[PDB]
RNA sequence: GUAUGAGUAGCGAAAGACAGGUGAGAAUCCUGUCCACCGUAUGACUAAGGUUUCCUGGGGAAGGCUCGUCCGCCCAGGGU
RNA sequence: UAGUGAACCAGUACCGUGAGGGAAAGGUGAAAAGCACCCCGGAAGGGGAGUGAAAUAGAUCCUGAAACCGUGUGCCUACAA
RNA sequence: UUAAGUGAAUAAGGGCGCACGGUGGAUGCCUUGGCACUAGGAGCCGAUGAAGGACGGGACUAACACCGAUAUGCUUUGGGG
């Protein structure tokens, strides 16, 4: 048999450093604690990893498993995606570039 | 002034040991067992002090 | 005190907020505005107790001059003008209560600014 | 303050037009030198 | 193509607050009330210049120095 | 990045009132057979199920190096120039 | 029990090795396009309105191409099935 369903979300418009903070608060914790943690952090990268955990839990339910109450978040990644590029007029004629970055967020949910 | 040199790969990860996030004060409710903040109105319960406040 | 703005803008704010809780008796705002409104509402209801007014002629500063609060007819559309409600309803509710007419609860941070929020009631 | 490129419609076609570049032997050089490249806009 | 500077400087003069709406989602959209600013002008009419930005009904990938259910933005129809 | 500046709707987009100056951008598989149907989600995006010899060939689509950014771990590090 | 002496292990984080991903398009292979020439043709077009263009023509029409109020085409002579 198998365990550990996956779920990803590609090219999400958040900076990748500011989403590596929230994923440090989940690694190794059960699924019961993690949703409760993510509901009470007022960051933008809270309301995304919520949806990634809920989709991973739903994959594990409605494809393979039972025992929603015995699942543990064992791995979580943030990888960098394709950056947009724009400009901005600085003073005295010149200009300066501006990155606009994207991240790839994955969550793996083993049993225990 | 102007930085003298490239800061290496090590001093990034030696500065950033105090750029953490922390959660503070998560307690179980008295009416649903759902982890909700202390000294705060429980959002899905509506049950501060065992009294329903959000009433119309 | 708590400084929020310039000088006259605080007076504008604390007259604007505290004529709500007189019409609606519930407000959702932030922390600091709520504590200043504690102080000012409890200073105005104790003018609500006297009935002189000097009770009328001091309440004509921290109350907006006319903001109607009408749910009433006998055969008219008669108007309670956000000060007459102090000298008719909120006055005699607290004839046995001492100070302390307000509760403050702690709900959620706002979405845009993460400003923590507050409900103010009376009883 | 006033900067330069303040447009009109009489001046930009009674200076850079077509009827002033088929009226010399230098407007003709300009038109024939632009047609060697194959430029779309020949004049105004 | 990607770093370091660093999640730093900046976010381009001005007064908002609450209740009820719509919506997966609201300080930033709609409505209501009160408050405030200009008032030889931040009010009205036209000449250049711009060239469909005008109106009606939808939409939220990019633009908007934040958010955005909104827009002088995107789609479709229509007006001199 | 070669070969015409131009293998692609190039003397075009864009820049200057004008004479003039002037780019980047090729490749799925043999066959579109380009993922019916179910689940999470407002959508984007994903996990099954299929097409296929192959989907880690899913349209930014042959192979996919280096700087750069992450995860896990066998050994070491808080009296040291 | 007292006294004297010798003292390991844990890492907020970091270094090296290994293993696995992401960004980015080098390298490998390929060809619609070019470069330099050979042999033959041809070496002018125009008031009977030229070169170059603007506007229009389709069921749907933004662009290219082709065509001109007889407008994605008309007549005739041969080819072709
Ligand atoms: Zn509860």
């Amino acid at each position: 048999q198998i365990t550990s369903a996956k779920a990803t979300a590609k090219t999400v418009r958040t900076s990748p450093r500011k989403a590596r903070l929230v994923i440090d608060l989940i690694r190794g914790k059960s699924v019961a604690d993690a949703i409760s943690i993510l509901k009470f952090t007022p960051n933008k990268s809270a309301g995304i990893i919520e949806k990634v955990l809920m989709s991973a839990v739903a994959n594990a339910e409605n494809n393979f498993d039972l025992d929603v109450e015995s699942l543990v978040v064992s791995e979580a990644f943030v990888n960098e995606g394709p950056t947009m590029k724009r400009f901005r007029p600085r003073a005295k004629g010149s200009a300066s570039p501006i990155n606009k970055r994207t991240s790839h967020i994955t969550v793996v949910v083993t049993e225990k | 002034a102007v930085p003298a040199r490239r800061t290496s790969k090590a001093k990034k990860a030696k500065r950033r040991t105090h750029y953490k996030l922390t959660i503070k004060g998560l307690n179980a409710c008295s009416n649903c067992g759902e982890m909700k903040k202390s000294h705060h109105v429980c959002p899905a319960c509506g049950h501060y002090d065992g009294k329903d406040v959000m009433s119309k | 005190r708590k400084l929020g703005r310039t000088s006259s803008q605080r007076k504008a704010m604390l007259r604007d907020i505290t004529t709500d809780l007189i019409i609606n008796e519930r407000i959702v705002t932030t922390e600091a505005r709520a504590k200043e409104v504690r102080s000012t509402v409890e200073k105005m209801i104790t003018l609500g107790k006297r009935g002189d007014l000097h009770a009328r002629r001091q309440a004509a500063t921290f109350v907006r001059n006319e903001v109607a609060s009408v749910r009433e007819e006998d055969e008219s559309i008669v108007v309670e003008s956000a000060l007459q409600k102090l000298f008719n309803d909120l006055g005699p509710r607290f004839a046995e209560r001492q100070g302390g007419y307000t509760r403050i609860l702690k709900t959620e941070p706002r979405r845009g600014d993460a400003a923590p929020m507050v409900v103010i009631e009376f009883v | 303050m006033k900067r330069t490129y303040q447009p009109n419609k009489r001046k930009r076609q009674k200076v850079h037009g077509f009827r002033k570049r088929m009226s010399t032997k230098n407007g003709r050089r300009v038109l024939a030198s632009r047609r060697r490249k194959g430029r779309k806009v020949i004049s105004a």
